[PDB]
DNA sequence: ATATATATATATATATATATATATA
DNA sequence: TATATATATATATATATATATATAT
């Protein structure tokens, strides 16, 4: 029996240094490398093992979202459910890493089916940005079975667009180009001046453009009379269900206009007819900017990018242009490290495949002969000479085709061909090989 | 006044052939804008369970959002015929397919899916007997679920009403009773076929590029062995429901148009009471 | 564009012939081949699931529970977590199939810890008596991925202890011994007249008797005094929860006598003082009499085998004899389907293994040389000779060891090795096999 | 009266170091049941969190169905003093491990984790130095968490009172330290030590045969690699350890002994809010 | 033409048996 | 008095690419 005397202080602090480490796992603050919040980071894991021995199947969402409490997820499946729901669609997404077969929302209205319903899977987006997920770091606590982050090639955090509020923080990025992010990764790779990645909303047929670093989201309009005009695109931020119901509305609601349904297969549409009661300014300029600012059709965002390093701290940049040049010097890093690893490997298996077709010419010649000697006798035997060293176990042990004629030139020409990638291995460079992974995403 | 859910159709008030779509939940609202003929089809979403509505009670029952909403889009009102039947007028009768058929000059004979009115029939050449009205079999007539009485004056904002409800909820408490049940209240929609019931396969089977649906499970465990080689998904909602297979229901669909029988005040009560 | 006509009725019915296939899978009616309620069988099948890779490792309740929707349950959740909490501990089952590591209850307190703190697996009592599960019927719909049943050797509906009411159903079992049940499955496949299986409570200290059909299932105790008495035991329906507020509690409320609690590791126990105001019969007939109704000593039991049998309908039992009898022909017929394909099989596995020999003993001595030909042309070549069908994909094509003079002989010994499995296959009845597999339940 | 949850010891009320032990769910009771000791160890089962007590009058958490059972399983009361000490008497000082010790004539030693009395060390032969009761520091006195006063008359059926919840509701809710705001309306516990808080293993290593526990996952991490080869299971719970392990920990103890702040009044209005 | 989307053959890391040493009541 | 692993060892099988090919753009 023992009497620890434990004070009530440490009681508290032990039990306040448990709520600042169930809060920081969701901390809705995406990482700075993957652009993953850790939800997100759970469901794209439960994704990916679940597809495994299929890549193209569609699991439900159900499951996606239940398997992701095995995985270290403290938190409710539907949070899963949400992340997956959202993280699947192409409407929210410029570079959605989760695939969608089943009724996942739209601009129009926003809301997905229920979860049983939909199936999802990683798309080809995942599999052809996201790589080097071997070297991931392992996660502090044993139980986050997914990694640290995950390591994309370009910064992912801008390309789909977040919104997180949390307590005492908040980060809000606005989706870019994936074409300006890539060459903004390239500028910084070569070491060029980074141009500022130009902002592209998904399936957004508007414009956008920057003034005082704020961004003015504009909708576009046609007239087809002195009366009717033609809303043929309305700011991101909008939906149907709430662009109805806070401007057409009270717009309706005044006698102003008289209006129609015109959404689809294209986006939004809402064509207008206008009153006597409104009155239409003659002057080009005012008629267009009191439509502008009566219609809802502006909107101003301001961009504010607090993103978690790869230290795990939480970091504010001004400009997402030196978010670009530390994620590259980090990404960078990792790669020299997939440099590295590929190198002693490649370098070891064109040892290994050296060795085989070394053994394979030498008993088609018949210099070793494996006639009569039993097996822990031409074991030792092969131990001797020193190219077979640790190769004996997988030496002799592959198949009999290999001492034919035309698998015996075959293996010489592994041989040569893993020598090759040593040696292109060994003479590349993080800049060769993160470039040449980067013309690979479109 | 105006409904916030409910889509409007630009035809819908009018003489067309305009339809409802009282969908279950809000998610596949999305995909009826996106899908649906802006001129013909509506929309409404239901995000809810059984509506009741067999314990009458008119004002109890208006109490609910979505029966009053539905009131308010459809044109209907309780206690009141959904529309007036024209006049009785002069009788006819003809061969139809060899089936000997009686009707009156002012009815609609549905033909290969479409309603085609007494005039067209009588100005495309068919031949017609006329027959005295006491010498008409009325029940005879009535019997005849081909032919619907022309509407003189109607109050439907819509000419059809087509349901819309998952397969994963039947049985286990729906709409699709209830919403029945509810329309019972104007049996002259039934009567002509008004309230309507779109199919949702059960199976749909990717055969290559091309798809077949199966609406149900017997349908596809007969028909699988002699189908090539495929890929098959359970379509257990709407919500599994892909844009296009969407539309192809929507545009092309197949309607279990709701027949009420000789006890349909009696039938109700088994179910919901 | 179609319009059918359907009438309300073909509406009606359908809409509550829905109702009845969600019901026949939730009765709570065992089958009468494996014991298993249908949310117990989804139980198992995930648990099997699970145990691919580890079968020893415990997997969390919680993950046994949740993957059991996918596999075409259709209830909750809670449903699987609180049948797998039941199957797996050893008070309530005097065969459990399910092990557990953790507080899954006793006797003296019948509630599980949480499902995400117990922690369960399928036990050895599973994999010893559930056999021929591949042989396990195909369910007729394509969403039930467990079977229709699985292939207990002997009808584990008894072992356990069944109790379920459905909608105009209700069944009752009482748990048999493993041994008496084993005596008589093997009177049963043998001919023998079957005599009734005894039947005894797991983890049970008192006594059963059977008059009129009914057991009465009676609690031992022990006297030391005029009046201090030691209860020992006490019948199986009951737990200290409700054992101490429905008897001992209402008699120290009467005032007759005073108790101290016993209840250890071994089991119940309640010490009991008598009172003056407690009248003692003197005759010891009486007393002992007075004692087992007072006490609640004495627990009646009436047993309604109502059991889904192998047809899946509804077949209510005489007596256990009958069921055991029935069970004994399908099973019989079952093990018979095993012993055929097993026949085929292993007939299959010695032709192969006796060609892989002769190939060896023949590229021994030079006979097939695979030098100096292409791979292409040695098939082509060995697919002449009339024993090297199908087989040569698996004759060229295994490893180069086998070219030895040790390994040239362990070949034959395993072409002679499946001759004497065909040998014991086919030249064996349903009855051997039976008996064989029925020795192995200790 | 009596308590229905409560498992009474058998020499509760008697002069032992009888205990009662507050598990978190009616579950882990039934292991207690199978583990304890009839003569000491009690018990009784907390089915959640039980209600905050700081701040409310003593009705409202009268109110309260498990505080209430603990006010009478443990002969407390709210408001009254749980117990009184012995009248103070001569002073006597000694040398307990190169440090001095100033204590009476009634007080407790607490040594090797077993309280002795002030007679038994006199009797064992140990030097006692006699000071004048003026002459004694009365602050350095109560400064020794070792020494503690016996107790002349005592109204608690049990000696201590030990804690025994689950390690993954430190914090996503509390059951603890609420506990412990409930029993710091009768200091005199804490003063002397007697509510407790046994630790449940974090991490339990099962090398080869032997087991080896860790109370943080710090310790095992740091002792991870020294470690033979091991297999380890996290303890998030009561209910996740077995019959063995909860008997090892019952009979073999580790009290995480609760002493409460010169100011344990304002740092229980941080946590409660 | 332009990927690209499917079908199809290959090494390899599990799941399953495959043999057989290690020990608690 | 048996136990129980238990540790290499096979194995066959479910994978994660590599690549041939019909294909929409």
């Amino acid at each position: 029996m023992q009497l620890n005397n434990r004070d009530l202080k440490s009681i508290i602090d032990n039990e306040a240094l448990a709520y600042a480490m169930y809060t920081v796992e969701n901390r809705a603050i995406p990482n700075m490398i993957d652009g993953f919040k850790p939800v997100q980071r759970f469901v794209i894991a439960r994704a990916l093992d679940l597809a495994r021995g299929n890549k193209d199947k569609f699991h439900k969402l159900a499951s996606i979202a239940g398997g992701v409490a095995d995985l270290g997820y403290h938190h409710g499946e539907n949070s899963a459910q949400d992340a997956g729901a959202l993280m699947a669609n192409t409407w929210n997404n410029n570079f959605p890493l989760l695939d969608g077969q089943g009724n996942f929302g739209s601009r129009t209205v926003q809301k997905a089916a229920a979860s049983r319903y939909i199936f999802a899977r990683v798309s080809k987006n995942f599999y052809n940005v996201y790589k080097d997920t071997e070297y991931a770091p392992v996660h502090q606590d044993k139980e986050h079975i997914p990694p640290a982050f995950y390591l994309p090639i370009i910064p992912t955090v801008l390309l789909n667009g977040v919104s997180g509020i949390a307590t005492g923080y908040a980060t809000y990025i606005l989706p870019h180009s994936v074409s300006s992010v890539k060459k903004a990764v390239l500028q910084a790779l070569q070491g060029k001046k980074v141009t500022k990645p130009k902002v592209e909303f998904p399936e957004f047929r508007g414009e956008v453009v920057e003034i005082d670093g704020q961004y003015e989201i504009r909708g576009t309009y046609k007239f087809t009379s002195r009366t009717q005009m033609h809303i043929t695109e309305i700011p991101y931020k909008y939906d149907r269900e709430t662009y109805v119901s806070k401007i057409l509305d009270p717009l309706e609601n005044k006698g102003f206009i008289t209006w129609d349904d015109a959404c689809g297969e294209h986006g939004f549409g809402f064509k207008v007819k206008f009153r006597k009661e409104y009155s239409l300014s003659d002057n080009e300029e005012e008629r267009h900017a009191k439509i502008m600012k009566d219609f809802g059709l502006i909107e101003r965002r301001s961009q504010n990018i607090t993103v978690i390093n790869e230290k795990g701290k939480l970091q504010v940049y001004d400009n997402v242009v030196d978010l670009i040049k530390d994620f590259v010097e980090v990404r960078k890093t990792y790669v020299q490290k997939r440099i590295d690893n590929k190198i002693k490997e490649t370098e070891s298996a064109f040892r290994l495949a050296f060795a085989k077709a070394h053994f394979i010419k030498k008993v088609i010649s018949g210099e070793i002969v494996v006639q009569g000697k039993t097996r822990k006798e031409l074991t030792e035997e092969l131990s001797k000479i020193d190219m077979y060293s640790s190769y004996v176990d997988k030496l002799v042990g592959m198949n009999i085709f290999h001492m034919t004629s035309d698998e015996a030139k075959k293996l010489a020409e592994e041989a040569k061909a893993k020598k090759e990638e040593n040696e292109y291995w060994k003479t590349t460079d993080v800049v060769t090989e993160y470039t040449k992974d980067l013309e690979e995403i479109k | 006044a105006k409904v916030h859910k409910h889509i409007k159709a630009n035809l819908c008030g009018k003489d067309a052939d305009t339809t409802l779509f009282l969908t279950e939940g809000d998610s596949a609202i999305g995909y009826l804008i996106d899908v649906r003929d802006k001129e013909l089809h509506g929309g409404y979403p239901l995000r809810g369970k059984v509506l009741n509505s067999w314990g009458m009670s008119y004002a109890d029952m208006l109490k609910n959002k979505e029966l009053f909403d539905i009131c308010a889009i459809t044109g209907l009102v309780l206690g009141e015929k959904a529309f007036e039947e024209k006049e009785d007028g002069e009788w006819f009768t003809f061969e139809l397919n060899g089936d000997t058929i009686i009707v009156n000059e002012n009815d609609e004979v549905q033909i290969n899916g479409k309603w085609i009115t007494v005039g067209e029939l009588r100005k495309n050449l068919m031949k017609f007997v006329k027959i005295d009205s006491s010498s008409v079999d009325m029940k005879k007539y009535k019997l005849q679920n081909n032919v619907r009485r022309s509407i003189k004056s109607s109050s439907m904002n819509y000419a059809n009403v087509a349901i819309m409800t998952d397969a994963d909820h039947d049985g286990l408490g729906s709409i699709y009773p209830s919403l029945l049940g509810f329309f019972s209240n104007w049996p002259e929609l039934f009567e002509q076929g008004r309230i309507r019931f779109v199919k949702t396969p059960v199976i749909i089977a990717q055969v290559g590029k091309k798809q077949e649906w199966f609406y149900t499970v017997a349908e596809y465990e007969s028909a699988k062995d002699a189908l090539p080689k495929h890929s098959i998904r359970y379509i257990k909602g709407l919500g599994s429901l892909e844009k296009s297979e969407y539309r192809e229901m929507i545009q092309n669909p197949v309607y279990d148009v709701v027949k009420l029988p000789e006890n349909w005040k009696e039938l109700f009560e088994m179910l919901m009471g």
